[PDB]
DNA sequence: TCCATGTTA
DNA sequence: ATAAACATGGA
């Protein structure tokens, strides 16, 4: 890796793709969000932005070539604030629903989910100096982030294989994902390994996008 | 016809598919072991044969009649007659844990029947291959397989897309935000139809005003299998070693309070089997997670209110060991499940209970705290269980001190001369209840950091050893809990 | 080159918003252990709801009215958004419709599709809260009349407390310079609200500016955090005094303007002389965002 | 078009609000936590309340009344005669059911929720009070005309404390649908405000 | 696509 | 205490 840098965050919250009528949250954030995060602060705009009933339809074709790992340092907890959230009717969508079209997102109901009380993260990227240039022209050029790699190690994440039982760890995580029919991402499961040093190369993973 | 399916459990997206591989499995070796099942083997050329079993794969050759043999053993159903202040209800036979369930009456197997309409078929449009199914006799010869030819052609071509349905007791269509649809596999949306015989049920509820179980809805354990072979020969003996004590008509180990407890519940019976059943490995090398999951109906609509997912240490196993020991447990040391969760590895150490215990104590049971003791409140703790630990010791002994010589000082009546001639213990407890709860409720209000102090001139009312200021001074809650929970101690104890 | 944003406090007053979610025979609020202890809280979306509401009452015009409803409640009364202007004042204007408007074919708009302007934080309280409990009457209300009675009366009751909020803004961008008027008129409703919660009218809290200060050149927000400060203190003061303290330098304190409604009244004369005699006026709220509104018309 | 709004206080004397919830030997009065000292409290429904009775004493049109002449308190007038045309302050009262005076469209076009045009707040003390002030004594029985025979011969407790309390109010501007006479009305009532307590 | 219906210890 | 505000696949 050439450098990496350090941020944190008093609130966030990240829903399971698709987790159904209740929501859900994960204890780290995917790598996909990640690295759209990455890419938008140095000021890349996306490359597709088409429009249509959905989004998101993204070849590999033009598209930078990175790799990313992952860190924590401090475990933090959750809570569930919330009542309600509109959805969008399946069957009859009967009476005045059908009246209205104006960008219907009609019949509200209650619903709850989750968020995290604290986050903060450790983790940066490998990349050739020219992308490092402009993501630091695009954070200074023409909640906060810094960069204090060499001091301040903590704990990190690694996948698992079949052997050397893990403690708490992360139920699904995603790697690459399109909002179109497709394998989704291939493997979910992932494991913390706690140590003052620097993570494994197997903590590192060559991101496709 | 032959077709060939293998399987991966790395593969599997969802610890749901892999409970539906030992499901399948399980039927396969059940439904081997019925004679009409042989007889229509040999009859009408049936092709069953599991080909590679071991821990990372599987491999299973089948034939169109294999399928509706399946389908025939796993949907059979009849009906049932219940009284109304009369009617017919259609009630699944169970399939292999009719096999198992050894309790008088089946009790078991009808809480799972009652899950099965309650959250399974909330849908009434999904019970259609159970009323096909109704009054079939298998070793008669009687047969159904209109639906299993669409289900033939769709796996015949297994790696096709198709729509998630409500099949999946997760999630909607498309959870419709927007219309998205969802994405899944034919071959994966088959292994579905059957992990549901492997899920563990259990009953929560909540508490009213006077203090009555109020049962709603169910607690769904799901386990996540790391050895296929290993979890699918343990699991059959697992079931069969529970208990049959029933508390009304449920089971009296089927009511539990917290969604977590039956989690550890199911584990603590795999723990139990491992010393019973030798020859496999350490739980976590037999179960990698846990998935609990709260549901529960409201007229023609589903909610749900609670999904997580568990570990299986076995250093919390040994702790919840200790509680299922005091017999009826009041609802308030109960509480104690809730704290059992390099910062909160000891914070049970410190009970700091007196919170949430108090504020629903207060509501309705301050009405009911002087019916039964809670059965002596598990003789208060079982009195704390029994210069920290001085500091919790001198609270006690310092409360039955005042008691004592309180009610000493009020009249001069002693309780060993009171136990010594009858027909007076009760006027002398009269009393003592009297002059306890009054103390109690003074310091159950009037409680902040200084003006809490002053109240501990009653507590020292009738009067080293000062070197602790810097702790009382300090603290002000840990010393108010041990104040207002050690009283209680010297509560009477209930006749019986 | 950018859009300011800044945190504000409120005087303190008993709370009002029940957030639901009752239990048994009492309704609760939701906490956060933000260090094991208990805080009341309230998201964003009543925020946004009361904003647009001073909107509406201010004469601006809008196109959305969440009117009460006889059977349930909804929200009507909007047509197609086509213009950006004379619609949702260039924020929240959402659009999932599958089929519309022959999509842009004679809509000729952009789609507004996963659009906003002016995205807020939610607020905080800042003391813990202690297990308080009020009870509370409710009697049947009748025994002989025509309407229902559910049958009996109960006796109900409920918790509150007094406890200020902090809010931050988060506010960035050049973007928002088609209608300054607009942005003047947005602030002003900021600074003017009140019964932003949709808690119930009696015993009821507003949110009155007090000692709203935060600024910066255009860089990302950094420093301060818009958290981890103490209560009914002088946490604005203490933190960014102490930070431009040891950042006259490293900060420029010239745009970063003064802190605090305390040092007002007292060491103003000191504190403004040892760091700058930058446009740090602090008089009232409505007077210091109409010299924001001011110096932001240029930018 | 303008708003009002204010607070205001009183004279200092003994407490007056009183429920006894705690128990029959020991009487208490509400309590709140204020920068870790203790205060009172008077509901805003107890001031509600006592505006009604005002309205009642007033000379004005009057929705609601009680009866005191039942085992549970309850309320007659305000949901046995009224369809709810004019309320007092345009409370409009509501009520949830399967139907409401059918449906309350077809005989009287009213939304089944209210107008709530009054905005009160909860009153709080200025001084801390401390614990039990005053003691008290009870008789015995009847004794010969035994009718009563509570038989309970006990000396309970009271709490008093002294402390002179102040309240805000506020009220809505652009209200004017029979305002003249009304609002003036509500207003002189609130200029005294006599008869408000727990007892 | 649209238009056929289900209740307790 | 009421107090309420969903799904399947079927020609």
């Amino acid at each position: 890796v050439t450098r990496y840098l350090r941020l944190k965050a008093p609130f966030a919250a990240f829903r399971p793709f698709q987790s159904g009528s209740f929501r859900s949250t994960t204890p780290v954030p995917s790598f996909s969000a990640v690295y759209g995060l990455l890419l938008n602060l140095a000021g890349i705009e996306q490359r597709q932005e088409v429009e249509g009933k959905v989004t998101l339809i993204k070849p590999k074709a033009e598209l930078p070539k990175l790799a990313i790992a992952i860190g924590q340092v401090k475990p933090s907890s959750t809570s569930l604030i919330n009542q309600q959230l509109h959805n969008y009717p399946v069957g009859n969508s009967g009476k005045e629903f059908a009246s209205r079209t104006f960008g219907s997102k009609y019949w509200i109901a209650p619903v709850r989910r989750e968020v995290l009380v604290n986050l903060d993260l450790i983790i940066g990227l490998q990349s050739p100096v020219e992308f490092w240039q402009k993501l630091d022209q695009g954070l200074k050029g023409e909640d906060e982030i810094y960069p204090i790699e060499k001091p301040d190690l903590a704990s990190w994440y690694c996948p698992l294989e079949p052997d050397t039982r893990p403690n708490q760890g992360a139920c699904r995580l995603t790697l690459w994902i399109d909002r179109e029919n497709n394998t989704q991402t291939t493997i979910k499961v992932f494991s913390p390994s706690d140590f003052r040093l620097e993570p494994p190369a197997k903590a590192w993973q060559q991101l496709p996008g | 016809e032959i077709l060939t399916l293998d399987f991966n459990l790395a593969e599997l997206p969802s610890a749901q598919h892999r409970a539906g591989l030992a499901g399948l499995i399980l039927m396969i070796r059940e439904l081997k072991k019925w004679p009409w099942f042989k007889i229509r083997q040999k009859e009408k050329d049936v092709l069953l044969s599991i080909e590679n079993l071991d821990q990372y794969g599987a491999s299973i050759q089948l034939n169109l009649e294999g399928l509706i043999a399946l389908f025939d053993l796993a949907y059979l159903s009849f009906t049932e007659e219940r009284k109304s202040k009369f009617y017919d209800v259609i009630t699944p036979q169970g399939g292999f844990l009719a096999g198992w369930d050894k309790s008088d009456g089946q009790i078991w197997l009808r809480i799972w029947r009652d899950m099965f309409w309650s959250i399974i078929k909330g849908v009434p449009a999904t019970r259609n291959p159970f009323n096909n199914r109704c009054g079939l006799n298998l070793n008669a010869g009687d047969s159904f397989s209109k639906d299993v030819e669409s289900v033939w052609k769709s796996l015949q071509n297994a790696e096709k897309t198709t729509g998630q349905s409500g099949a999946f007791y997760l999630g909607a269509m498309a959870v419709n935000a927007e219309n998205v649809s969802t994405d899944d596999l034919i071959k994966w949306q088959f292994l579905l139809h059957f992990w549901a015989f492997v899920a563990q049920v259990y009953c929560p509820y909540i508490l009213d005003k006077d203090g009555k179980r109020n049962f709603n809805g169910y607690v769904i354990v799901i386990p996540d299998i790391a050895n296929l072979e290993d979890f699918c020969d343990i699991l059959p003996d697992v079931l069969s070693n529970r208990n049959s004590k029933a508390f009304g008509f449920r089971p009296q180990e089927s009511v539990i309070d917290v969604p977590e407890q039956g989690a550890l519940e199911l584990l603590n019976l795999i723990k139990q089997r491992i010393a019973k059943k030798a020859g496999s490995g350490l739980l976590s090398d037999l179960i990698v997670g846990v998935e609990v999951i709260h549901a529960e109906k409201q007229g023609n609509s589903i909610k749900l209110h609670s999904v997580s997912y568990l570990q299986p240490n076995e250093e919390s196993v040994d702790d919840y060991n200790a509680i299922k020991n005091s017999y009826y447990c009041p609802w308030f040391r109960r509480q104690l499940l809730l704290n059992l969760v390099l910062a909160s590895q000891s914070w049970l150490k410190r009970h700091p209970w007196y919170g949430f215990g108090d504020l629903l104590s207060r509501i309705p049971q301050r009405w009911l705290k002087e019916n039964n003791s809670y059965f002596s409140h598990d003789a208060r703790q079982l009195f704390t269980q029994k210069k920290t630990r001085e500091y919790a010791e001198i609270v006690y002994k310092i409360a039955q001190g005042f008691v004592l010589s309180k009610l000493s000082s009020k009249h001069d009546l002693q309780w060993s001369k009171c136990k010594g001639n009858p027909k007076l213990e009760r006027e002398y407890n009269d009393k003592k209840e009297k002059v306890v709860n009054e103390a109690f409720l003074a310091i159950r209000s009037r409680t902040e950091k200084q003006a809490f102090i002053d109240y501990f001139v009653s507590t020292l009312y009738p009067h080293e050893f000062v070197d602790f200021a810097q702790k009382l001074f300090q603290d002000t809650d840990e010393i108010r809990s041990l104040t207002l929970l050690a009283l209680s101690s010297q509560y009477p104890i209930k006749r019986q | 080159n950018l859009n300011l944003f800044a945190t504000i406090l409120t005087y303190p007053a008993p709370a009002s918003n029940y957030r639901g979610e009752s239990e048994e025979n009492r309704s609760v609020i939701q906490k956060i252990l933000k260090d094991g202890q208990k805080y009341a809280i309230i998201s964003p979306e009543s925020m946004r709801n009361a904003l647009r509401e001073m909107l509406i009452e201010l004469g601006q015009p809008n196109n959305r009215t969440r009117l009460h409803s006889e059977d349930q409640l909804a929200v009507e009364f909007k047509e197609y958004p086509n213009p950006d202007k004379f619609a949702d004042d260039f924020l929240f204007g959402y659009m999932v419709a599958q089929t519309n408007d022959a999509k842009e074919m004679k809509k000729l708009n952009r789609p507004a599709k996963r659009d906003s302007i002016f995205r807020c934080n939610m607020a905080v309280a800042v003391n813990p809260y202690k297990y308080d409990t009020v009870f509370y009457q409710s009697p049947l209300n009748a025994g002989d009349s025509a309407w229902k009675n559910s049958t009996s009366s109960a006796l109900l009751h409920r918790e509150v407390t007094h406890t200020a909020f902090q809010y931050p803004f988060a506010l960035a961008g050049k973007d928002c310079a088609a209608k300054p008027e607009w942005v003047k008129a947005l602030l002003q409703a900021i600074a003017e609200l009140n019964g932003v919660a949709g808690g119930h009218a009696r015993a009821y809290y507003e949110f009155a500016p007090r000692s709203v200060v935060a600024r910066l050149t255009p860089k990302l927000v950094a420093g301060y955090q818009t958290y981890g400060f103490d209560a009914e203190g002088n946490w604005l003061e203490l933190s960014r005094l102490t930070a431009t303290d040891s950042d006259n330098l490293d900060l420029p304190a010239n745009e970063f303007w003064l802190g605090g409604e305390l040092v007002r009244k007292m060491d103003q004369e000191q504190k403004a002389q040892l760091e700058a005699m930058g446009a740090h006026l602090y008089a009232n709220p409505e007077k210091l965002f109409a010299d924001l509104a001011d110096s932001f018309l240029g930018v």
